[PDB]
Parts: C-alpha cells; structure tokens; sequence
C-alpha cells in the first residue's frame, strides 16, 4: 500500500 | 499500588531534545503506542528518544531512538478523533522487572470482555498510576460533548471513549498524553486506550478521553508486520 | 460460548459450530492441560509485573 511521506529525518522534519 | 511505587513496567516516556514530549506504551521490543497529537508541531527536533524503566541511579533504565512514527489517514490535527500512533525503535529494548510490554488484546476479546471491565489502569507522568472508571458504551456520546467540534471526523463515538473525571489542571499532563490505559482481565493487563485529553489537563471539569485501542488492532498488526520503508514520520491509510 | 464469561477462558476464546468452544493464549503464553489456563513460556510475557510475582 501507499503511505505519505511527512518527515525524511527528524532533523528535517516540520509540522 | 497496581505497579511498584506507581511505575508500570510498559510505560513509556517520550522526549525530544531532552524534554518532554508525550507518554506511551510498549507492546513488544521494538514498538510503542503513543498519541497522534503528539506529532501535530515538529519544529527545530534534533531527535525522538523513547525512555522505559525505572526513573524514581543508573538502575534499571534504557533509552531508545524513535526510528519511525506512523499515524493513521484519518488523523486530522486538532480533531479529538483517530488519536493514535506507532512508534518503531531503532533497536529493541531489553526485557526486565522494570521493562515489560502491556499485551496488545485481539480484537473480539477486547469488544467482548474488556471493554465491560469496570475499571482501567492509567500511567501518566515521575511516574503516576491512576484507576479510572469507564463510561459505558451508552453515555458515550455525551462524555464526548465537549471534546466535539463542528466540521470534524465522523464516528467520534466509535473510536473515542471515556473514563474517569479530571476537575483541575496538574503538572503532569505531557508524560500523561499519549499514555496507557490498561485493562485488567484474569491475572493479565491489556491495552485497551490511549490518553488523549487526559486527567489534569486544562481547568476545565472533563472527562478522560481516551481513544479505543480495538478499532486499531488490525491495523496496528499491519504496520508491524510490513515491509520497513524509509522516513521518520508517515501517513499510513486507515482502515 | 465464547459470548457468555468468554467461554471460561483465561485469555482467547474461539467458537465452534460443532463442538464446544477452544481457548487459547496470547503470545509468550501456552495453554495448560485444562483447556482454559495458560501459563507463560517467557521470562517477562505481556500485561505482568514482574515484581508483584517475583
């Protein structure tokens, strides 16, 4: 199945 | 005491640069349940560190970087609905007295046995214990009057519950989100919510707010056994 | 019937149409000789505490 990608690395991570 | 000097072995706290983030739950060596609305504001994260065992020298406690966090599609920030995520640890912690994972029930046992326990066991945050008493299916959508909001999810009734009271705020309200509310049933504890507006949060009289951690069982059974993909935090579909 | 006191089972409890209902146990657990009971085939198996029994 698809998942969305949110975040690649938390350092890079916004929300 | 349920849990020695109120600590339960599968509790879970969540911290990311060294602060408190949220609580959670181990369900096995390598995941954790937690809260979805633990994750709606990621700004400036260096890391996300699981911490178990004993906290109250060097005694009993292990930490774990948090490789990935996985939320359902239905999870809509700010909505009190479809609170729930999936923490997988880079490695799995080490079984001891201190750290044990909190059975995750199979779907009709919890719909036909422990969602008619009387009382619930719920961990917060220091490590607090709490025994809470459910609201039955039938007064369920009044308890959630407050937690409603015009535009949201549907089925709040569904995958939501309630049980206990909270009539003041507390300093413990972080660790305490996202944490377990188990379910005792002949001599074994089993998951069966997740703090989502918890006791001692707000000033506001409430009730706890939990989500229903059977509607997920499936779902949570997918991910653990799906092939790993890249990336620290996913949208998964739900169902 | 698993639908009355979960067929007396101690954790799972699965119908039968034919003959009577089956218990079984969760992960890092086993069904003992009595059908009903299961005992732990782990050091630490899920939902115990550990120091309440040891």
């Amino acid at each position: 199945e698809e998942w969305e990608v949110l975040c690649w690395t938390w350092e890079t991570c916004e929300r | 005491k349920v849990c020695p000097k109120g600590e339960c072995p599968w509790q879970v706290l969540l911290l990311v640069n060294g602060a408190q983030l949220c609580g959670g739950t181990l369900i096995n060596t390598i995941w954790v349940v937690s809260a979805a609305h633990c994750f709606d504001k990621i700004k400036n994260w260096r890391n996300l560190i699981a911490v178990l065992g004993e906290h109250d020298h060097d005694g009993d406690e292990q930490s774990r970087r948090v490789a990935q966090v996985i939320i359902p599609s239905t999870y809509v920030p700010g909505t009190t609905n479809h609170d729930i995520a999936l923490l997988r640890l880079h490695q799995p912690v080490v079984l001891t007295d201190h750290v044990v994972p909190l059975c995750l029930p199979e779907r009709t046992f919890s719909e036909r046995t422990l969602a008619f326990v009387r009382f619930s066991l719920v961990s917060g945050w220091t490590a607090l214990e709490l025994m809470v008493l459910n609201v039955p299916r039938l007064m369920t959508q009044d308890c959630l009057q407050q937690s409603r909001k015009v535009g949201d999810s549907p089925n709040i009734t569904e995958y939501m519950f309630c049980a206990g009271y909270s009539d003041g705020s507390k300093d413990s309200c972080k660790g305490d989100s996202g944490g377990p509310h188990a379910t005792h049933y002949r001599g074994t504890w089993y998951l069966t919510g997740i703090v989502s507006w918890g006791q001692g949060c707000a000033t506001v009289g409430h009730f706890g707010v939990y989500t229903r951690v059977s509607q997920y069982i499936e779902w949570l059974q997918k991910l653990m056994r799906s092939e790993p993909r890249p990336g620290v935090l996913l949208r998964a579909p739900f169902p | 019937i698993c639908v009355n006191e979960n067929g007396g089972c101690e954790q799972y409890c699965s119908d039968h149409t034919g003959t009577k209902r089956s218990c079984r146990c969760h992960e890092g657990y086993s069904l003992l000789a009595d059908g009903v009971s299961c005992t732990p085939t782990v050091e630490y198996p899920c939902g115990k505490i550990p120091i309440l029994e040891k």
